[PDB]
This record gives C-alpha cells, structure tokens and sequence, in this order.
C-alpha cells in the first residue's frame, strides 16, 4: 500500500478486533483497552460500498441479437459472426480483468489511507505530550488512564492540561 | 506519581482471507472479496416479468406455416420463443432459401396474427391436401397456405394483386412447388414448365421450379420451397404463375419489439428472473457472467473468466 | 513583549461547483468540470474542409444511370454525397439486386466520370427511348445506358468484347428487360425467351428475363434489373445476349477515396467543420459525441451518454 | 482524498480565495493577511492540463463506413450490421464511463496531494519553530510580523534567527 | 568535543533516460521502460510449432480439386496452408460461386483426404479429359472430378444417391460445364439444355447451364462452375442430370481444428515460433504487435500504435 | 508524484548510485558514506516486476479468423467485413495507450511513495535525537561515526543510548 501502514509501519493486523476495521489497543497504568474507532471504519466503508455500487450498477440490455450457435457449416458470413461475436468477449473479458485490477490495487491504497489517516490525527492531537515509536504506537509521556484514552479516542483530548507535566517528564537526563 | 502511557493503532486481521488480483500482484490476500462473475443458473426459465412461449415440438417456422400439430399456435404472441430440440416437422416436406432470416425476422416481430385475404383464383382447384400432411380424419396441408392444380385440364396465367391500404407492414408467406416426376408435374400444373413471380413496385423475385426426385422424406420426393415478401404501406404485392405456385391465404402483422427465440431444453417455471439463457434463467446482481454468451433481458456481460473477485476489504496482514 | 503568531493553509471554494461521477461516488461536488460529450450540432453541413455534394433531388443511384433530371450530375466528384429524402426517380422503372452495395462501391469511388468506348452493336436497333424517361421535347433514357431492340425483324446472338487495355480499374453499369407481355417481348427482341451473359476471366454472370406484370410505376408493369461489373487490368469484358439487353456505353472510374455518402436533409452553409453528421456539422474538441452514430470526418467517438463531466479541479468543500 | 487533507484535516475551504488554488491565512501581532501559493497552484493547473490535453487528444478519424440505419426489413445480414455497431457503441460507453471515473478520482488526490506537499513543505521550513494544531494551522511560537510571513510564504524563512525566542517561548511552565 | 551528523536520503538517477506517456504528461523522462509493442519480424516462417504446409505454386482450390501439377497436395494435412503468389491455375478454366467461403471451410477443415466412392453412371461415358489440363503424356482433367459425356448418342437422366451410413459430415465437391457455343453442348451432352440438381433431404440446389463465349483461358472459352454439398451422418446425397455435369468421385472429409490458411511470400524455416504473421513469425513476449492485422497461434494484440514504452523505474531527476 | 519526495523535497537523484535504487549518503566527524537500502530498493523491484507479469501474462490466441485483405471491391459483405476489424483494432489500440498511461502514472507514484516510506522510516528511528532540514537530510544532533551510520541503515539503532547528549546539543542558546 501507498502510504505503508497497512502491512507496513503497522507490522500485523487484530483478528481480536471484531467491533471494526480500524482502532486503539492501550496499555496504561490503570491496565488495558482496546475500541475500534467508527469515523475511520466508517469512511473506509461508505467508500468500498461506493464503489461496490458503481461496478454493480446494471450494464446495458440487449434482447433479439444474432446467433452464436451453429449446426451447419456455411463459410463467410457464419467466419464473419463467430470473429464478432468473439472479438467482443474478448474485450469485456480485457474490462473485467483490468477493472478488478484497478479496483483492487485501489481499494487496497484506500484503506491503506484510512488507516493513516486515522495515525496523522491523533499524532496531531497529542501535540508535544507524546512520541511515535515506530510501530504505530505512541508513548504518552504523562499519566493518561481510560477516561484520558477515552478523550483521545472520541476526539476531545486537551493537551495544554497535560502539556506542563508530559513536557517536562519527556526531557529528565 | 510517575508513569507513562502506551497507545497502538491498528487494524483488523481475519483467520480465513481471500485471494484476489490488484495490479502489481497475481495473488494476494485480501479481508474480504465478492465474486463478479455469476457462474451458476437454476436450470430452469422463469414464466417473469418476459412473454415466453414454449414451442414444445413445433418449431416457429412449422407454427408460422400451420403444420397441423402445431395449430395451437395461430395468432399467438412472445417476448421469448423457446425452441426445444425435439422439435418435429408433420406436414409436406420443405426447405427455405436463407431459413436464418425468416426464422429471425419473424421471431422479432414476436406475433403469428395472420389476416385472411379474399384473393381469387380465376380457373384453378385450390386448398390441396396430402397424406403427408394429415388433418384430423382425412389429409390436408399448412394452414397459411392454398395449393392450387389445374381446372379442369387448364390451368391459367395467374394474375392478381392485393394493395397495401393499410399503415402497417405486410407479410406474406407464399411458395414454390417442385415434382418428382415430369409425369406429376404436367397432371397438376398442366404446362410441364411452371413459374412463379411474386413483387412490390420496389422489387421482385422469379423463381422457375425444378422437377427431380429428392430423397425420401414423409413418403415423397417432391418439395416445396418457401419464400417470403414484405409490403409497405401503399406498395402491392403481384402474383404472377403459369404453374407450381403455393397461394398465401393472408399475411402476418409486423411489430418491431423487443421480442425473439432461444434454442433451449429448460423446463419453465413460475418466478420473476429479468435475465434468461438457455441454461435456465441467472440473476443479474452481478455484472458479470459465465453460463452462456447467448442471454436475453437485461443480463450481466457474457466474458471468459468463471471467477472474478472484487476486494470489498483491506490487505490482510495476519498474526 | 512576548506573544506568537498564527500560519493557517488552505484551498479555495466555490460558491456554486459541479457534480461529478468518480470511482467511489455516483456523485461528488468539484470546483469545475467541462463536458466531454458533445451533443449539440449547428443543423447545417459546413461546405468545408469536405468536398460536399449536394444531390438535391437525385439518389447517387440516379446520378449513376443518367435519369435525366440528374444530367447535372455527369462526372461529378465528392468527399460525400447527401442524399435527400425529397429525391425522386423519373426514368423507367427499375431495381437493383443489392442495390446497398452499388450505392456503397459508387459512393467509395466518389467519382461518376464515365468514359465512352466504341461498342458494337451488329444487327440491332440502338437507343430505344420512353415516355417515362422524357428528355426535353422528346422521350429518352438512362444517359449511361444503351437500349438494343431488333433490325427488320432479326435479332442476332450478340457477341462483343471489350478488354481493359489500361492500368486502373473499369466499372460497368448494365442491365436486363424484363417485360409485362409475351407480346411486348417478341416485337423488341424477337426470341421470346431472350438471355444476358456478362463475364471477365475470372468470374461470369447470366440473367435470363421474367415475364409479367408488376404495378404501374410511370404507367409501366415492365422492369429494368440493374447489374455491374468490374474489369481489372489486363482482364476482358465479354457480353453475350439473344434478347433483352441494356448496353452499357462505357465504363465509369474508379478511385479508393477516403469519399462516401450520407442521408440528410440538413442545409449546406459556408463554413468549415471536419467533423459531419446527419444533424448536421459537430465540433470535434470533445473527444465523445451522442449526436448521431453515422459521423463523417475525423470525428468523437459515438457514445451513449449525453453527460459526461471531467473534474478540471479540486474536491469542493464550502463555508 | 487519499491524503487526508481537502475535506480532511482541512475542514474547509475558501470561498474568500480569488488570487489562487492553495494559500495561507494568517493572524499575527500586526494585523491579518492572506496570499495564495503559486508553485503548488501552477503544479495541479498544469497536471489537470497535462491531463486534460491526454483526453482531448484527437482520436481516431473513419470515412466510409457499414451502413446504420435501414429503411427495410432484411434478416440476417441486416442483423449482423447492427449488432456490430451496438457492441461497438457499447465499448466505447464503457470506456468513456470508466475513463471519467479513473480521471476524477485521480484529479481528486492530485489536489489533495498538492495541499498536503504545501503543508509538509512548510512543516519542514519552521523546524522547531512551530506547532501543528490540527487543523492545518500552526501556532509560530514567535514575533512574526507581515514581512516574517512572507518569508515563510517566498521559501526564505530562516529558522536558526528565530529559534532562540520560540523554542524558549514554546518550554515555559 | 561538540560534533553534529547529517544523514541524506536520495535516490538514482541515470544519464540517459527515457520518455514515456502517463496520465497527466505527454512525455515525461524515467529511469527505464520496455517496449510493448512487437514491431519487426524475423522475415520467414518458422516450420514449428505449427504444421505448416507450403502450397508453393497451388492455390487451396486448385489443390482440392486435383489440378494436375497439385497432385503433391492429395490427402495433405495442415494447421497453415501457405498460399504463394506465385500460384497458377493449369486445369480447365472455371470459377466458384462464393469462391471466398469454399476457400475458408475447407482451410478450417484442415486436410485432403478424399474417399472415392463406387459411384455408378448408367449410360454415360466417364473420364472426359482436355488438353487445357494435361496430365504427364496424354491430356487429363481435374483428380477429384469426372466429366461425364454421352454414350454412343444418348444422355439419359442421371439419378443416383450416396447416402451417408457414416457418423462423420462428407464434403462433395462437384460441377457444372457451360459449353462456348450449341454446337458443342450437343455433341457431349445430347439435350440442348442440361440441368444439375444436387440435394440432401433438408436442402437442394439447381443448377441451369449457360451457353455462350467467354475470353480465351488455356484455349478455352468453355467454363466449369464448382459448388458444394455436405452431407450430415444418416442423411442422403441426390444427384440428377440431363446433361451438363462434372461429377464428383467421392468424398473429403471434415475435421473442426485449429487449422487455417493466409496469403505469404515468406521462405519457411528451421526454428520455433507460436505466433505466425504473414511478415513471418514474430516472439509474443509482447502483448502487443503491429506487424500485421492477420496472424496466426498465440499472439500479441495487433495494434496501431509502433510504440508504447511501460515504464520500470521512478522518475529520472538528473543533478 | 503524489507524495512529492521524488522531483519533491528531494531535489535531485544520485547518478553515482549504482548498488541501488534508494539509499544514504552521509557527512559525520569520521568522513563520508554512502550506501543503497535494500528493502526499500527490493520493494520497488517486486512490485514493477509483479505489473509488468500482470501486463506480459499470455493474452488470448485465435485461429480461423475473417479475412482481412481483399484484392476485389465487394460491397456490402466487405464493408462489414473491414469495419468490424477496423473498430476491434480501435478498441486494442485504446486498451493499449490506456494501460501504459495508468501503468506509468502509477509507477512512478509507486517509486515515489517507497522514497517516502524509506524516509518516515529512518524519521521515526531517530525519535528525538535529528530534525528534518527540509531537502530530505536529518541533522544528527549528536556524534555519529560510521558504525553508527550503519546502525541506522540496518535498522537496529538505539535512540535511548543518544538521547540525553543529542536533545541537550539540541537545545543550547
Ligand atoms: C386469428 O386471427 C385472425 C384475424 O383476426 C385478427 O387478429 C386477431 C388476433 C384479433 O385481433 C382479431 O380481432 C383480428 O380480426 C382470425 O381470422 C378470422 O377467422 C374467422 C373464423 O375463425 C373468420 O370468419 C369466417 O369468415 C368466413 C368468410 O370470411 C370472409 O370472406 C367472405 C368471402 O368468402 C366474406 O363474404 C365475409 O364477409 C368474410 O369477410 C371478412 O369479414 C371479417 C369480419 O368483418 C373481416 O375481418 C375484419 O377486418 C377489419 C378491417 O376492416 C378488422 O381488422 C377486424 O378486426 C376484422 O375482424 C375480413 O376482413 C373479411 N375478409 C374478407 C376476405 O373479405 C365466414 O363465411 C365464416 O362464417 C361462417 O361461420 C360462422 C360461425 O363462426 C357463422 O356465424 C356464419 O354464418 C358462417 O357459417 C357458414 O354458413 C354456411 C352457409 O352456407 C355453411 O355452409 C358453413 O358451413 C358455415 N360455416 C361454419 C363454420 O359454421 C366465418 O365468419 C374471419 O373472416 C377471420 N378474419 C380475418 C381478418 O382473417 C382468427 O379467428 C384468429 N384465429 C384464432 C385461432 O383465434
Ligand atoms: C465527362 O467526361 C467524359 C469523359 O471524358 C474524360 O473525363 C473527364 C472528366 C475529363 O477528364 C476528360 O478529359 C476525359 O477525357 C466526356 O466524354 C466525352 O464527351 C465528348 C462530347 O461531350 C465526346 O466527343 C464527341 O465524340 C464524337 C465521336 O465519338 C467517338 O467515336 C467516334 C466513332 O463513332 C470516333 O470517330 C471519334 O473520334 C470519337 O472517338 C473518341 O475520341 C475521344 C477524343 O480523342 C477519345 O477520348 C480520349 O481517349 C483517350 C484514350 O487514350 C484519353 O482517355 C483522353 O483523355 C480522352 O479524351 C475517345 O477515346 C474516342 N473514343 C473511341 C471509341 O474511339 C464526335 O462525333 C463529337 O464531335 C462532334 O461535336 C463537336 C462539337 O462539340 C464538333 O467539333 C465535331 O466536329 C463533331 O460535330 C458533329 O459532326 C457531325 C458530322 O457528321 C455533324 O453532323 C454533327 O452535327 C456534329 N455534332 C455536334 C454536336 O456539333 C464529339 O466530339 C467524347 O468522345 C467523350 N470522351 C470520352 C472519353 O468518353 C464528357 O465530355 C464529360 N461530360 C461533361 C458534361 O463534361
Ligand atoms: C489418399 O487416401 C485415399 C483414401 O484413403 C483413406 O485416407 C487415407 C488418409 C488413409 O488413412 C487411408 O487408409 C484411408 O482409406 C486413398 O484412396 C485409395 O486409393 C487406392 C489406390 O491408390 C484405391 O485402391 C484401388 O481400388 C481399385 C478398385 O476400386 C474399388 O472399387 C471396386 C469396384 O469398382 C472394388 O471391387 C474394389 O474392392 C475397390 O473398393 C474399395 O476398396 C477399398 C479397400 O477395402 C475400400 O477402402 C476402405 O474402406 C474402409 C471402409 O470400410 C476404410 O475407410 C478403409 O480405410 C479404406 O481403405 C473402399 O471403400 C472400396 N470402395 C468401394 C466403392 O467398394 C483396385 O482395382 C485397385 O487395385 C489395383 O491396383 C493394385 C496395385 O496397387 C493391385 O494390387 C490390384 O490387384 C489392382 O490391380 C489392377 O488389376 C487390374 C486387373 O484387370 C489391372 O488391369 C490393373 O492394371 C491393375 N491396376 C494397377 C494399378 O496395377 C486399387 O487397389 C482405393 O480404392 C482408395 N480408397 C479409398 C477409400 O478411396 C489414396 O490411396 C490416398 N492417396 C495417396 C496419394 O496416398
Ligand atoms: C451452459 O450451457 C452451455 C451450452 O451447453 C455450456 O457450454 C457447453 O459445454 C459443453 C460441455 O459439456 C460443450 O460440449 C462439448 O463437449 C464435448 C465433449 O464430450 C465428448 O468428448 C469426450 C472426450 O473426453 C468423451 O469422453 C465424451 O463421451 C463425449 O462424447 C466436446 O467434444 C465438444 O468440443 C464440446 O466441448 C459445449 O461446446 C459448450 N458450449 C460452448 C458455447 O462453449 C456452458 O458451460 C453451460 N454452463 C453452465 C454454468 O451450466
Ligand atoms: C440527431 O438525429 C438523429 C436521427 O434523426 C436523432 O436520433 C433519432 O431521434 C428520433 C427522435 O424523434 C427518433 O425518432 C422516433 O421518434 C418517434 C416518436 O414519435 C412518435 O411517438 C409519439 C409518442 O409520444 C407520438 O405522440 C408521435 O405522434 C409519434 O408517433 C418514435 O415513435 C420512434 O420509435 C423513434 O424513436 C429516432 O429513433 C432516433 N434515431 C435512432 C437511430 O434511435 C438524434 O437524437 C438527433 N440528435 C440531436 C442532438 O439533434
Ligand atoms: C431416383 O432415385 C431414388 C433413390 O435411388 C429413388 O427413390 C427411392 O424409391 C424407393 C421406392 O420407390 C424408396 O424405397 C427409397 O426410399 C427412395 N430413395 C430415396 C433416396 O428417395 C427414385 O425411385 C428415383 N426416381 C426416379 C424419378 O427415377
Ligand atoms: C395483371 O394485373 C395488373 C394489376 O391489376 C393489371 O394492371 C392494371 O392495369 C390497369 C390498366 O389496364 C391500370 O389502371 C392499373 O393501375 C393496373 N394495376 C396495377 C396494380 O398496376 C394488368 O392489366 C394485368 N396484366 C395482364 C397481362 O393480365
Ligand atoms: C465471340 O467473341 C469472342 C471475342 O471476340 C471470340 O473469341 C475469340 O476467338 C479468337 C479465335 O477464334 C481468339 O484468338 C480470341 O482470343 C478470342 N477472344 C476472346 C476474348 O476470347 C469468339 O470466337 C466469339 N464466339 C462466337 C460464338 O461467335
Ligand atoms: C469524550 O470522552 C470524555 C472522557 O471519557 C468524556 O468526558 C465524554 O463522555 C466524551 N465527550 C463528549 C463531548 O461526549
Ligand atoms: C522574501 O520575502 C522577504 C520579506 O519580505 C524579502 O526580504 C524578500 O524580498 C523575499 N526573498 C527573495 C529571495 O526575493
Ligand atoms: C531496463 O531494465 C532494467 C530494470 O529497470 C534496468 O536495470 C536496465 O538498465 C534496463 N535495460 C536492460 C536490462 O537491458
Ligand atoms: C547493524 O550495524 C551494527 C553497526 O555496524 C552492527 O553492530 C550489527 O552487526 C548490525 N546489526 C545486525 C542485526 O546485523
């Protein structure tokens, strides 16, 4: 994926995580959470179902067209039908193949995004009270329990509060 | 009081997953596909929301020129006419120069309306029967159609005409009769030479009969060509014989519809099915499909591959 | 003293913005988008950069033969011919076995130069005229076209040749007469049976003509078949007939133009589009069309939708 | 957008903008500005017309072609003519529709990319200078006057002047 | 003591560099590309994996037939029939109605082998040849056809049947003679005017002979024309005549393949190449080609485009 | 390229690379450096490779085909006979150019995002002790030699070890 998150900075996904598709496991001094966030699954969703939609959308319909089944052999304009008739499978089965291909390659970067979208956000939400690991985590350098994760999780995390006390613990020799 | 806090993002991960195509990748593993190719049908044709009418053993053809067995079928109407393949012919032996065409003109048109005209017969024995062709009790012959022999022992120059004083198109189904023997041909027709001329004041056609033994088929050698003619309004069709001419009785009405004809062994069923293939009736939800390149109705796009996946999920990147 | 600073980023709005179709969105506001469908025309035919010919009253057919109200036509040159739909034929009555295809091979020449040759014609009376054909005063006949009755009362077996002694293709327009009687037939052409045989080297064709009556077209139940061949270089033309031949006068040229033909009513102006329709001159700065599917020129792909927006900016999001 | 940032962490845009497609609203000690960016503007103009030119190219260009319309009813042939040109149609009905979808969904990410290029590219010009708030603003822990904006704005901000003053204004308790 | 680092990340550039086509850049430099399209030819056919055969101086007809200097041809089998342009006919003249199809049915067929069935003749003489088709010393005719002429000075009425007892279609190929002048169509075939009909039970042909002159070919004004009839498993083959007739001596057979024919000058070779154009074959490690329209195997799309370079490195920004 | 790295804030590529396709040059106390990243490179080559495999992938293959070169004029049969090779030559030949223009844009997106990926990388293993100069250069805020180097191109460097001497070098009036 584009943006390297999914199967990327992120090494695996959560078979635990059945409430959806994108979310935070914590670990504080209170103990563990783990909730899936909704405005990132839900972007991910609309859009794959957006998509679904357009490619299921009804194609065209034809009714009385020529025949494509023979019992005899009559030469030139028979040659003739059989080439269109295959000619024209030929090139849906080219747009069938490369729509998926397309699609998928797609739909694959998007949730990608998504997922670093859902990142970006709360590393900018946490200002200077938190450090990026690496591997998708964040250290919080202040005390922050699941009432505090919480805030983070629904987007109301105020970081002058704990700014003094995480500032200063982020700097000690 | 002195501590930190640690805080992972994530994603979701399934035990099972699924292979899919992307760009840069044969196979990779994604968390969840659906299949874009409708590959299955249930084998049998649904009666909804298209017209179909089953020709059991008639062919539209034999329905058109009223092989006797197939007499349920006058006047009759289809979105789709479905010819099953133990389709028999009853009736006089016959054959039709481009078969094909009439065959799809007259499937398209999807009716069998056949308006009886008073043509007249100046000095000819009409409504010949056969053997070959039985009508209950005694013999008989296509319902749409007059074989005219001789009066007497003359028989004369045909002349007649029937003009198009109507606002829609005419079709006229009419033929050619060709003897076994020189000896047949002179004991209905007379002159040993017959001819028949059918036109429009845009075109025409002539076909000269030809005597000779054909094979064995209902016990006769003879034959009868079919040949067919369409008026516009305004136009005239004339007739022009001095033997061998197989007299329509009427024409058939046109439509121009979306109506036509499927070979298919399907049995037909009660339910709503939008899509049809000879196969049965396959759902549409899809859009694409593999049963069969021959479909009629609104249907998914007939392509080579059986499967199809579309990713409706992220990559799965398991534990 | 001390106090920061604010540096906010941002992208423009709009306060109207356009719907537009994407992968994800069946519709989605951008900032501006242009039409990549072309689907009005002016509903005349520019006079440029095609060579237009204007058949006003005259098939390409009639222009062909010689009608004699198509006389301005002779050896006339186009990119396209227009056919209108007020066109008339006024000669003798006549028809064409694939007349689709004449009118394709002429309208591909895109020519009507045709060159006299020094046809023989022993024992037999040429320039056979009609009051269906009128040519000012008098009565005439097809311009391109030689009608061959009897000497005395003979009609000898003809038997000509003429080969292509040149380097480019001859095109040969002939014809067969088909009269009403058997009476009509013996005072033109003597043997009441007459007969046409037409061949190259390569190939042959024989007509034999068909007596009796068709409708009145100009007060005439009589007919003309019309029949064309090809003569390649190096190649003969060899015409054989005991009756009921239409002479040709020579051949017509031929070319493999980028010309062709077009049915229209639209008015010819002064001015220059490539792209030609039916409808009349297109644009071609779009790159799809849903005019007409019958295009000439270098033209927009035909298409079935009449929409088709292509973002030319940003995702548009509003105060 | 696969970035994230028009109608992401952009909330929304700028009806105001006349001058340009991507610029900087400010608030300072001296007053207000505001100036659209003209690099990352002419960067997704001349893509869009990059683009724009690839589709207008003149395609193909035919002459006498198979008949399509019929006065007469004529069978097999007749059919053969017009299945032909309906599948043809059809073909290009998909690739006109297909292409619009692929072409708009890029113009899309484009412009979302070229406003996420302008805000790193910024991001990285203040160095330590500076905070993101979230909302694509950053606070400039500074004094930074009209002419200190513009500097920013030309590409000729010098952090090391500044550091001094806004790393102390950034630690303070 | 006081030291700083700096860590740059980069990537290549190369001093060359290509030009490539994308979505927003009509060209625009990479760091390298392959070509996708297949655009020049090894000049000559390799003699794998395909069964080639090189018709040299015979056409596909003339070698059916039996042409006498195609007598190499009897029986052969192919995937491609090579036709040269270097092939003459030496045979009597003649000419095929719908030459086109006969030409592609029997190259799909894919092979020769011809069945000679114990026909039987009553009262005609067989085996009539002509110096126009010589055969070694003595004069001759065409292998797989027999040219039937009167018995001492009778032609009776030619009715005879083949009936298909087998579970493979038979393919009958047979004629029909036009005489130059009376004088000659008496003197083989008795009856002024001769007649061919040939039949199966589901369908018929009559053919009526022409007499008259065509240009000299061979020395010849006379011509044959060449039909043909397949005949279904448990059907009948009917042939009747009263003069005029080039009967067939038996049978081909029918195979449904791959095989097929195309026009080629090139020298055929030593190697192995799948994909075969009349250029000669060319690699498919494309997928697509703009050698030829016309090809031959597993191929590369044909394409107009000579270029289309698919990139395989990033951008190229040089120092 | 969407994320501006490439022909971005990277101003210019490395004629000199040849080991690879991304990589490292460096300027510490102990001299000069310069190495390709494998990964990276690696993931670049794969991913180009499995496209173009997905574009060589053996297309179909016919047989008896129509004819398509006549030495006649015909008419009607022929006109059909041309325009239906004339319109599926059409459709191929915008297959073709349609394929390598999203196949190129794609691939040089692709590359450009690897860059990327390399860089937030190396960002993320450094932590606190660099800051981005803004032409994709860190500032090793401490003493860093060769082995250290290297450290950092492996993978395996320690941000803890040079913490305290980079963030206090870091901060000095
Ligand atoms: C299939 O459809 C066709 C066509 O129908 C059309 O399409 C369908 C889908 C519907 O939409 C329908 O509405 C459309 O019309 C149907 O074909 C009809 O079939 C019936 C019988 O099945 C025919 O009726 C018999 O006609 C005999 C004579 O026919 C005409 O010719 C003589 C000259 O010989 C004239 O003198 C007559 O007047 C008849 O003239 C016809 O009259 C029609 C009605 O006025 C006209 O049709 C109308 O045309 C107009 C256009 O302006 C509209 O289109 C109308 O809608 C349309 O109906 C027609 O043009 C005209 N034709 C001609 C050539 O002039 C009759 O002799 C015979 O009567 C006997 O039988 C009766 C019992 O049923 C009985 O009451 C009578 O007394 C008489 O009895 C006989 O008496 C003698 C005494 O000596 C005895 O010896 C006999 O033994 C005895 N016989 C019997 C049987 O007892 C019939 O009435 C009808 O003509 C025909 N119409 C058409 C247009 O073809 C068909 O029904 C449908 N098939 C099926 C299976 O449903
Ligand atoms: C449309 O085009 C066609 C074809 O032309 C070609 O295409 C165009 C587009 C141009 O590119 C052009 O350059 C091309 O050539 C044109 O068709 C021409 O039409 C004119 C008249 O409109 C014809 O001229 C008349 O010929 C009569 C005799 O016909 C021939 O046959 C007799 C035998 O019976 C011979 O004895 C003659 O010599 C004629 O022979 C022909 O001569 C041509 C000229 O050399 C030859 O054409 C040339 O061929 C070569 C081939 O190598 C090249 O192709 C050249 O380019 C080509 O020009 C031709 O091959 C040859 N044919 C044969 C079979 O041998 C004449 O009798 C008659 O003359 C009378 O009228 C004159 C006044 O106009 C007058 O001066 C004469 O004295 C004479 O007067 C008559 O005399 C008698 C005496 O008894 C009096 O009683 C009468 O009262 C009196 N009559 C009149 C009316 O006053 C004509 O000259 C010409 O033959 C014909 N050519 C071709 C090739 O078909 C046509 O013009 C274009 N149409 C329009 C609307 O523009
Ligand atoms: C191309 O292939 C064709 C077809 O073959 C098939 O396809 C190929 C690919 C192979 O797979 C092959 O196996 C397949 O069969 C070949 O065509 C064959 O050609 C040969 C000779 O080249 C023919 O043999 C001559 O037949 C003469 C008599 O003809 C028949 O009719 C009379 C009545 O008029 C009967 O009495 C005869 O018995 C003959 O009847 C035929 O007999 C065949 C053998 O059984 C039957 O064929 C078989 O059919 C079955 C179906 O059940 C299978 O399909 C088999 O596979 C198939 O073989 C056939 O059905 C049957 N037909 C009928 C109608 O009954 C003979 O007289 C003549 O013999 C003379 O020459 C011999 C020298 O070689 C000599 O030994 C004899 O004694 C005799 O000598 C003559 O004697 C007189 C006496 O007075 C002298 O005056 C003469 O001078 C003297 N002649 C000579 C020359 O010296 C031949 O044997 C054969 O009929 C024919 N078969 C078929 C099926 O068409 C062809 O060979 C291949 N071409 C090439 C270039 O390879
Ligand atoms: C829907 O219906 C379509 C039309 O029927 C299906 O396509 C058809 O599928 C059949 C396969 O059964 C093809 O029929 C032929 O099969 C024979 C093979 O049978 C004989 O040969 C073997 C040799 O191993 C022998 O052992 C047996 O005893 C048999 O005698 C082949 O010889 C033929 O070449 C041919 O393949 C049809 O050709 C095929 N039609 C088309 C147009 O492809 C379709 O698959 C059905 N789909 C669904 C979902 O129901
Ligand atoms: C450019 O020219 C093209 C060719 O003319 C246009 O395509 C054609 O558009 C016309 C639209 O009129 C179609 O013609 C027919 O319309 C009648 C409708 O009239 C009757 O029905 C009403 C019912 O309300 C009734 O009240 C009236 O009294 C009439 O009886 C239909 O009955 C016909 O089925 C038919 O649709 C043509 O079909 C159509 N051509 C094709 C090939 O489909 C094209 O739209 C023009 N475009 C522009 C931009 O000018
Ligand atoms: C011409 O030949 C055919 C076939 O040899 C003859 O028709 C056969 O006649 C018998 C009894 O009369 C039937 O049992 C057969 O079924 C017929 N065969 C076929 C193929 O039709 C016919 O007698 C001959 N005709 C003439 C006029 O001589
Ligand atoms: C055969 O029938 C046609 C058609 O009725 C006759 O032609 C009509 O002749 C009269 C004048 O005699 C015209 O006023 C009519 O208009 C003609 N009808 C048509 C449809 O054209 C013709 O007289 C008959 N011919 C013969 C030889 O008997
Ligand atoms: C009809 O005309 C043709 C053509 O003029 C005559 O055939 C020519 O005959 C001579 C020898 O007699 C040959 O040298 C020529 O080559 C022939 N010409 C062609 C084109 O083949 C033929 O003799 C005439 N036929 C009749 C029955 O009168
Ligand atoms: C967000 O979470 C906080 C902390 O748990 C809590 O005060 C509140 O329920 C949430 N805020 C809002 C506005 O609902
Ligand atoms: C950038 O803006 C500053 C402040 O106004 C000014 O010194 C200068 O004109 C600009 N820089 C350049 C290189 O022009
Ligand atoms: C293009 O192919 C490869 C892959 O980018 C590259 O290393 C080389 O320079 C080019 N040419 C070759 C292998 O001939
Ligand atoms: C990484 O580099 C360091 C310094 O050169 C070295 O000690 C170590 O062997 C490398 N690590 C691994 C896992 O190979």
């Amino acid at each position: 994926g584009l943006f390297g998150a999914i199967a990327g900075f992120i090494e695996n996904g959560w078979e635990g995580m059945i409430d959806g598709w994108y979310g935070f496991r914590h670990q504080n001094s209170e103990g563990t959470g783990q909730a899936a966030d909704l405005k990132s699954t839900q972007a991910a969703i609309d859009q794959i179902n957006g998509k679904l939609n357009r490619v299921i959308e009804k194609t065209n319909e034809k009714f009385h067209q020529i025949e494509k089944e023979f019992s005899e052999v009559e030469g030139r304009i028979q040659d003739l039908e059989k080439y269109v008739e295959d000619t024209k499978i030929d090139l849906w089965s080219y747009n069938a193949e490369l729509l998926v291909a397309l699609e998928n390659q797609h739909t694959i970067d998007l949730t990608d995004s998504e997922m670093n979208k859902l990142f970006e956000k709360t590393r900018r939400q946490l200002r200077e009270n938190a450090e990026d690991m690496g591997n998708g985590c964040f250290k919080i350098y202040h005390k922050c329990d699941n009432a505090c994760i919480e805030s983070i999780r629904n987007g109301t995390y105020d970081h002058d509060v704990y700014r003094d006390e995480a500032l200063n613990n982020r700097f000690q020799i | 009081d002195n501590s930190t806090a640690t805080l992972c993002l994530g994603h979701h991960a399934v035990p099972n997953g699924t292979l899919v195509k992307t760009i840069t990748d044969d196979q990779i593993e994604v968390t969840n596909a659906t299949e874009l190719v409708q590959s299955s049908s249930t084998g049998k044709i649904c009666n909804n929301p298209h017209r179909i009418l089953d020709g059991i053993d008639c062919t539209l053809i034999d329905a058109l020129l009223g092989d006797p067995h197939c007499d349920v079928f006058q006047n009759e109407t289809w979105d789709l006419f479905v010819e099953r393949s133990k389709a028999f012919s009853n009736c006089y032996p016959y054959d039709v120069p481009d078969y094909a065409s009439l065959r799809s003109l007259v499937a398209s048109s999807g009716t069998l309306e056949f308006i009886t005209e008073g043509f007249t017969w100046t000095g000819v024995t009409q409504n010949g029967g056969s053997n070959a062709c039985k009508r209950g009790p005694s013999s008989g012959f296509f319902s749409r159609l007059n074989w005219l022999t001789k009066s007497g022992s003359t028989y004369p120059v045909l002349n007649v005409t029937m003009p198009n004083n109507d606002n829609f198109d005419k079709l006229y189904i009419w033929g050619v009769h060709h003897p076994s023997t020189n000896q047949e041909q002179t004991s209905l027709y007379v002159q040993a030479s017959g001819r028949v001329t059918v036109s429009t004041r845009r075109s025409q056609q002539t076909i000269i009969p030809n005597i000779g033994s054909r094979p064995w088929v209902r016990g006769l050698s003879s034959r009868i060509s079919i040949y067919w003619t369409i008026v516009k309004p305004g136009d005239v069709l004339v007739i022009n014989s001095n033997g061998n001419l197989i007299a329509p009785r009427g024409y058939f009405k046109m439509r121009t519809g979306k109506s036509s004809i499927m070979r298919s062994d399907a049995p037909i069923d009660t339910c709503i099915s939008e899509c049809i293939t000879p196969n049965g009736s396959i759902p549409n939800d899809k859009p694409f499909q593999n049963v069969n390149k021959i479909t009629y109705g609104a249907c998914p796009k007939y392509v080579k591959q059986n499967t199809l996946k579309l990713a409706t999920g992220m990559r799965n990147v398991p534990e």
